[PDB]
């Protein structure tokens, strides 16, 4: 990517000034030196103990500079060449509604989410969707990550369970209503889990205990990721916690990272910050 | 109508926080295509227009409320405290979700036990 | 061409303000000198005021540089999040002005109806 | 030869072990009696509690009491280990929850004498509780007198205007740390520069000019930040605060209303403002740096700085059509591509000087460094008023808005030049 | 995700009085102890044919650095009526604890009359490719046997890219049992 | 300016921050922020205080004048009412349906 | 590199006209690149309460000199009312333990008042070194109550 | 919608009578299975009740509870104060409770006005509010406190008389109270 580069030429605009700066006010606090007052001692001690406090701003200053200085760092372009579109008030235009859009895109998005946290709503007063449609929304989101093995499967008709595998760890089975997720069970990457035909077994058990806990904490994030109105949003943000569950075996706890507190490893992923303290740890 | 007036504009600001909400959620999805999908447009449009129909609303029914028809206030403290119609309607409501409650249990026992069934053999 | 201006400048900073401290404390020795008597010096003075604005004009030019390398870079980069055919690339252009602007007008209107 | 210990997490380092022996004579009747204890492999103390006023309601009951209980003991040890001296754990009124009341803060450097007695005589109250579903986040409510401002939100309306402070822990350091304590000393500190800052304004406020009267008024104060707003109309807003992470001012520039720009026209200057502020921490100076280098500023950031691809003989090389430049407070610098650099400086109540900052003020005969001196210069800036450009020129606080304010030429192509861009170009 | 290790006598104690030490501490953590296990091996002529408790229907034979198949536990069948051994038979012996979803096993290695050795085996039930989940089970041994150390042999499994099977257990086995016939 | 004045302000300003009509300059994220948040928080306070001056009438009105509280009651079931027998009538169209399938399978 | 800049600086510290050399060698430069330039604590404490602990200024003294006295008299509808207990505030306080004014005087007759000075006493003994007001009253509305037993 | 023969599963979702959109903790998830009813709770705890059924009726009694005491937060936040929060089990071992245990909170306004919400199951929920000293006539002005920048503070607590104020619910009952000491636009 290119935002790193950029931010690198950011800081680096911002330490710049603060070289400047930094300089004009050594002289600056130097031009009227030994204030007056309270002490002659004092006098003294503050003076030479803020012309090296200045002079160590400076020093940083420069240290930043040079350390910026290492890491150093289209079709537009030709627009501003082309001796026709030039004579016109374009290609002001454009990086105008270019900048415009940016803006609006960041603008937008702090508000929206300043305004989603607080909301008033508290009412609701004063559903079967196309399975096709189910099916576009799961690979959608089989599609929107690297290692989830996402396999739709029909049983029992309208249900459309699931079963997600990621990688050598916590296979899981989903038994969404309709884009309403209802039950999840959590079988380790070794677990039988169709039952004698490929019935993917809605029904069974963890044998380990890890992986119970882990398919208690499943079933407390469905009921946490909520959100009603339209709940198209809440199977992604499922799956990006199930996607925090590898690295699950190998993670320390954020609390005392034992690794193990009673036998069990970290086993709950918070449901924003997402890495860490086992169950005990957090409750 | 008066506690109507007040409860429906109270509900009001919530339909304005709650359309600014989506105003300024539909405008962070936008695109600037590069397309002509052109319907965001669309939406926009249509949805800025209820904003400004809500508007006119509350004036409405603050002009309404704040009328006070001829009411003699107490402030709020010693507010605190530190018909028959009403009766019948509210039995006739009771009876009838007894009612749809059974009817509720009869269809919980018919899944229940076609569930049973098919997921035996099926 | 911002990676080697800036690493050309930055060694030629360093030596200039190295050399702006060494002119402040000549001065300053000198001035404190002639105040305090006590002593003179014949040699020649090396104006400092001189010395503390070619630091400032180094500083400006590496000010220069280095926002034309963001300004360049931050066009660059909102040019490709927005593009992948010379004439249809100007009509697409045009396109997206026209568009950009009627959100901007719609909102406007909005803002106007109160 | 029958226990059964209760380890409460919140704070693993207490038990609440029982006993649960017999009753003599009854052979079906059970007794219960439980200890308190503490462990540090180790073990310290045990006391056994004695009121007795299927489901154990009673010993519920005491494990909860030990719950929410305990941090308070946490956070009373380590705040008498600081000098802050505090009240009891202090049941507050109702017997639902307890509280800490700092009898008197600290005195934090560094704070004139005087406004440190303001900020003793300003505090009636500062209590902790604790707020969580983790019972691990502390709220300290600590409300004000006197207070110096009142800002427009008429919430503040009121004499005596509360603040919260939110506090939790890393939950790797204990429930109370010294950790919650440092941070509520810092934010202490950080209403304390500010208080200084704000009696210094609310002492001037009586016959502060006029002008500054009328255009800004402030927003808000709660105690925390300081919201500022301009004039014609309230559009932007200064907030300035401090920063006990940096130790040092932080003045954020924002717009709010209307009729403003499309952003605040000071951005250009905010870290050139910051280091002002922080030598002289004087919000009427800054209100009138901010009056002054209100409109010019306003005017040179509607210049175009966009990258133009062809300019030279060599048609790769980028150059920037104008650059902004601030030298530092208030006198910034006007840059055509490379080659040209005129420097504006802004002056007293109208009048705003145009150099050609190009010749070295200390020498006429030499060039600064890169940029050449724009021939002719000085003829046209007189026009709107060898080396004759060095000397300022003086321009009232209006030619220079239709100095720089795009404007058809003298089919003429609309365009939208400004009318310094042509002569310079 | 199995590990194997030989701890030694430690003298000290007796060997069996060694294996009593470990009983206790592991009771001590607050293991239960569920039914005993054994491994026994021998080798032809060189191929090692091995049996193990956890897998009482197929018996492992394995080639040192080669394959490894399992087969039914009619392979010793097979063997018998193959005449076209050596006696050096081992055979380990002790009970099966379990901690929380965690098995771990000692065992006092026997060749004739005389134990050779005490090894214990930890296996960490759910589990895959051992290179993510080795961390966890020095973890756990750290406690238990770290005082003299555990030292990572799942080397000889984490070389490859990712797979688990129960055969690598075994392998891990005969490498042990190689080693403890030869010193004293 | 009573207070319904104040939200229309309110809102205009939190959308009017950037719409307004001029040149734009570089957008440097943080004025953003500080901008909208500023906004929001009014618009979001004005909005606590409209609803604060309805509920409060809402109380006066109750203590004055309990025949509209009962009748604002009235209204209210009698719709729940009609919701009600509409949604048992929509089940029982329902099952007429499935159930002529279910023993029209059986006959066949 | 600051360190002529430094030495010279550390050099002349002390001489008179030291303001001076700093001004002319400096400001001319400066100025041509940029421009021209009751104990009320008590109070708080007394303040804060829980409702049941009505405190006043003893009459007897003059509550003006560093300390003043109070008395404090415990109502609360749980409790059996009892003798008034009289404060005195080292005015050094915080830090600094209000004192307690024993008296048989008060307490001797009855066997339910001499529990109460017990229960005060010891637990009275057990706060730590830090008494303020509240932790006095506090403490007497659990000596109170555990009479009450 | 799946029963299967082995093992069945229920939400349960406790919601106060208006306020839903708004206001959602207190919800499980039950694992009715053959002798034993696992309780997942939103919280994230996890219960196991036996297979009596006064066990489930005290359960969902100490939620209801909990729901309460949790709805005066979520209502706050929904606009309007800020909270010196509660302890979910604790309240301040005022009085034992048989049904597990209460939970209390409290939540000051934008000026002055705290209220506060202790609720226990099988222990009548009580909701009483401070004042500041101004508007209490009742409590003998101590001469200790010779000031006036002194009596804005909070200060003692009143109780309210729940059963007779004025609403449906109890969020609705609060949420009149709540606006009732708001700054009084009248």
């Amino acid at each position: 990517n290119v935002s790193v580069n950029l931010e690198a030429f950011s800081q680096a605009i911002s330490a710049i000034q603060a070289l400047r700066s930094s300089v004009s006010r050594v002289f600056d606090c130097l031009k009227d030196g030994m204030r007056n007052k309270e002490t002659l001692e004092g006098r003294e001690k503050a003076f030479i103990a803020h012309f090296q406090d200045n002079l160590h701003s400076v020093n940083r200053d420069l240290n930043e500079l040079e350390r910026l200085s290492n890491l150093v760092g289209h079709n537009s372009g030709l627009l501003s060449l082309d001796p026709v579109q030039d004579k016109t008030p374009l290609y002001s235009q454009l990086l105008q509604a270019y900048k415009w859009s940016n803006k609006l895109q960041y603008h937008a998005g702090l508000a929206s989410g300043l305004l989603n946290q607080q909301s008033l709503k508290r009412s609701a007063n004063q559903l079967v969707l196309p399975p096709q449609y189910v099916d576009d929304v799961i690979s959608r989101i089989d599609r929107m990550f690297p290692e989830m093995s996402i396999h739709l499967s029909r049983p029992n008709g309208t249900s459309a369970m699931l079963l997600v595998t990621l990688g050598k760890v916590l296979k899981v089975i989903v038994v969404m209503r309709s884009l309403f997720i209802d039950r999840t069970i959590v079988k380790g990457y070794n677990e039988n889990v169709y039952t004698e035909d490929g019935k993917l077994d809605i029904w069974s058990k963890s044998n380990y205990q890890v992986f119970q806990k882990v398919t208690d904490h499943a079933t407390t994030a469905l009921l946490h990721y909520q959100l009603p109105q339209m709940p198209d949003v809440v199977v992604r943000s499922f799956m990006t916690w199930l996607r925090s569950y590898i690295k699950l075996f190998q993670a320390p706890c954020q609390r005392c990272g034992k690794f193990l507190q009673d036998g069990l490893p970290p086993t709950w992923r918070d449901f924003r910050t997402l890495e860490a303290f086992h169950d005990t740890c957090r409750q | 109508n008066t506690a109507s007036l007040c409860r429906i504009g109270q509900e009001t600001v919530q339909d304005i926080v709650y359309r600014t909400m989506e105003i300024f959620q539909l405008l962070r999805n936008m695109q600037l295509p590069n397309g002509t999908y052109q319907d965001r447009l669309t939406k926009l449009q249509d949805n800025l227009r209820q904003l400004s129909v809500l508007f006119r609303k509350l004036r409405l029914v603050y002009d309404k409320c704040n009328e006070n028809c001829g009411g003699m206030d107490p402030i709020p403290v010693e507010q605190l405290i530190p018909r028959r119609e009403i009766a019948e309607v509210n039995k006739k409501l009771k009876q009838k979700n007894q009612q749809l409650k059974q009817i509720m249990d009869q269809l919980r026992n018919l899944i229940w036990d076609i569930n049973a069934m098919l997921a035996m053999r099926n | 061409d911002p990676v080697q201006r800036y690493k050309m400048l930055i060694p030629q900073l360093k030596e200039s303000l190295q050399t702006l401290m060494k002119v402040a404390a000549q001065n300053l020795i000198q001035n404190t000198n002639i105040d305090n008597g006590q002593k003179s010096s014949d040699g020649p003075i090396q104006r400092f005021d001189k010395c503390l604005e070619e630091f400032y004009a180094l500083c400006d030019q590496l000010e220069l540089c280095l926002r034309l390398a963001h300004e360049c870079l931050s066009q660059s980069c909102d040019s490709a999040k927005h593009s992948p055919p010379y004439p249809q690339y100007l009509a697409v252009i045009k396109a997206q002005i026209s568009c950009a602007k009627d959100i901007h007008t719609a909102l406007l209107d909005c803002a106007n109806k109160v | 030869k029958n226990k059964l210990f209760i380890k409460l997490t919140r704070l693993p380092q207490y038990y609440i072990v029982v006993e649960m022996l017999e009753v003599p004579n009854k052979p079906t009747q059970l007794s219960y009696k439980y200890y308190f204890m503490s462990v540090n492999q180790t073990r310290t103390n045990a006391k056994r509690k004695l009121s007795d006023d299927a489901f154990n309601k009673v010993l519920a009951h005491f494990v909860a009491m030990c719950d929410t209980n305990m941090p308070f003991v946490g956070l009373r040890l380590e705040l008498s280990n600081l000098e802050i001296p505090h009240q009891g754990v202090q049941v507050e009124g109702d017997g639902f929850s307890h509280a800490i009341r700092l009898l008197k803060i600290p005195p934090c450097k560094g704070i004139t004498e005087e406004t440190q007695k303001a900020l003793d005589r300003s505090l009636l109250d500062c209590t902790f509780r604790l707020q969580g579903r983790n019972n691990r986040t502390w709220v300290a409510e600590l409300v004000f007198a006197n207070c110096p401002l009142n800002g427009t939100s008429t919430r503040e309306q009121g004499p005596s205007r509360h603040v919260y402070l939110t506090y939790e822990n890393l939950l790797s350091e204990p429930v109370g740390g010294r950790k919650v304590v440092e941070m509520f000393l810092n934010d202490w500190n950080s209403i304390a520069r500010l208080y200084e800052c704000v009696l210094e304004f609310a002492r001037s406020l009586p016959d502060i000019p006029a002008h500054l009267n009328i255009f800004s008024e402030v927003r808000v104060y709660n105690y925390r930040k300081l919201i500022l707003c301009y004039g014609t109309t309230k559009g932007s807003s200064i907030s300035i605060q401090w920063n006990s992470i940096h130790q040092k001012f932080h003045i954020s520039l924002g717009t709010v209303g209307p009729n403003s720009g499309c952003s605040n026209c000071h951005n250009t200057i905010l870290h050139q403002l910051q280091e002002m502020f922080n030598k002289t921490p004087n919000v009427v100076q800054l209100l009138q740096v901010l009056f002054d280098t209100q409109a010019p500023l306003n005017a040179i950031n509607k210049l175009p700085t966009v990258p133009m691809l062809g300019l030279t003989q060599r048609t790769n090389t980028a150059y920037q059509c104008f650059s902004i430049l601030p030298q530092s407070s208030t006198h910034i610098r006007l840059a055509f591509r490379n080659m040209y650099c005129i420097d504006i400086y802004c002056r007293s109540r109208g009048v705003v000087a145009i150099r050609d900052g190009a010749y070295s003020l200390f020498d006429n005969s030499k060039l600064v460094e890169g940029f050449y001196p724009a021939p002719g210069l000085k003829t046209f800036l007189n026009m709107f008023v060898s080396w004759a450009a060095s000397i300022p020129t003086i321009l009232t606080h209006s030619a220079l808005n239709i100095l720089l304010l795009p404007s058809p030429t003298p089919l003429a192509g609309s365009y939208l030049c400004s009318p310094l861009e042509r002569f310079l170009g | 995700v199995t590990c194997v290790s030989q701890m030694p006598v430690a003298e000290g104690k007796s060997v069996q009085q060694t294996v009593e030490l470990l009983t206790r501490k592991l009771e001590m953590l607050g293991a239960e102890k569920q039914g005993t296990f054994c491994v026994d091996c021998e080798t032809y002529h060189l191929m090692y044919v091995m049996h193990n408790s956890e897998y009482p229907l197929s018996c492992f034979a394995l080639f040192e650095n080669g394959p490894c198949l399992i087969a039914d536990t009619n392979f010793d069948v097979l063997m018998v009526k193959l005449k076209g051994a050596k006696a050096s038979k081992i055979e380990t012996r002790g009970t099966r604890y379990q901690y929380c979803d965690f098995l771990v096993k000692v065992g006092t290695v026997t060749m004739g009359p005389s134990a050779r050795g005490i090894s214990v085996e930890v296996e960490y039930g759910p589990c895959v490719v051992a290179s993510d989940c080795w961390s966890l089970l020095l973890e756990f041994l750290q406690s238990f046997l770290g005082s003299h150390t555990p030292g990572a042999p799942a080397v000889f499994g984490n070389r490859h890219d990712a797979v688990y099977g129960p055969a690598d257990t075994m392998v891990q086995y005969m490498e042990l049992f190689n080693k403890i016939r030869k010193q004293q | 300016s009573t207070l319904v004045d104040e939200l229309e302000s309110s809102f205009e300003a939190c959308f009017a921050s950037l719409v307004s009509q001029d040149y734009v300059n570089g957008t440097d994220q943080e004025e953003i922020r500080t901008g909208v948040d500023q906004c929001i928080q009014k618009f979001l306070d004005i909005a606590r205080q409209t609803e604060c001056f309805f509920l409060q009438k809402r109380l006066q009105l109750s203590v004055q004048k309990p025949e509209q509280v009962i009748k604002e009651d009235v209204s209210e079931l009698r719709n729940e009412l009609q919701r009600k027998d509409a949604l048992v009538q929509k089940h029982l169209t329902k099952l007429r349906h499935w159930q002529q399938v279910l023993e029209d399978i059986n006959v066949q | 590199l600051c360190q002529p800049l430094l030495d010279a600086v550390l050099a002349n510290i002390r001489s008179p006209v030291f303001n001076h050399s700093l001004y002319r060698t400096f400001v001319p430069a400066m100025t041509a690149i940029h421009g021209p330039p009751i104990p009320s604590v008590l109070q708080g404490e007394v303040a804060r309460l829980d409702p049941k602990f009505l405190v006043n200024l003893d009459p007897s003294h003059c509550s003006n000199n560093g300390t003043v006295h109070l008395i404090c008299k415990l109502d609360d509808k749980d409790l059996p009312s009892v003798p008034p207990l009289e404060l005195s505030v080292p005015a050094d306080y915080p830090a600094q333990s209000p004192l307690w004014i024993d008296r048989q005087w008060q307490y001797d007759a009855n066997p339910f008042l001499q529990s109460v000075h017990r229960c005060m006493t010891s637990r009275l003994l057990q706060l730590p070194d830090k008494h303020s007001v509240t932790a006095l009253l506090n403490t007497w509305a659990q000596s109170v109550h555990q009479a009450c037993l | 919608n799946i029963n299967d023969v082995y093992e069945s599963s229920v939400k349960v979702l406790i919601t106060s009578q208006g306020y839903e959109q708004i206001c959602k903790s207190i919800q499980l998830q039950l694992n009715i299975g053959v002798e034993q009813i696992r309780v997942v709770h939103r919280d994230g705890r996890v219960i196991t009740l036996s297979y009596q059924e006064q066990e489930l009726q005290d359960f969902l009694l100490s939620q209801m509870s909990q729901h309460q005491v949790h709805a005066v937060q979520q209502l706050a936040k929904v606009m309007g104060w800020q909270v010196l929060s509660f302890s979910n089990h604790v309240g301040l071992g005022p009085i034992e409770s048989i049904g597990n245990a209460s939970a209390i909170t409290v939540a000051s306004p934008s000026g002055d006005y705290a209220i506060s919400v202790r609720n226990g199951p099988e222990s009548g929920s009580k909701i009483m509010v401070q004042f500041p000293r101004n508007q209490c006539k009742d409590l003998p002005k101590s001469d200790v406190l010779q000031d006036n920048k002194w009596s804005h503070l909070r200060g003692p607590f009143k109780e309210v008389q729940w059963n007779k104020m004025e609403g449906r619910n109890f969020v609705y009952k609060m949420e009149l109270l709540m606006s009732a000491l708001s700054p009084c636009l009248l």
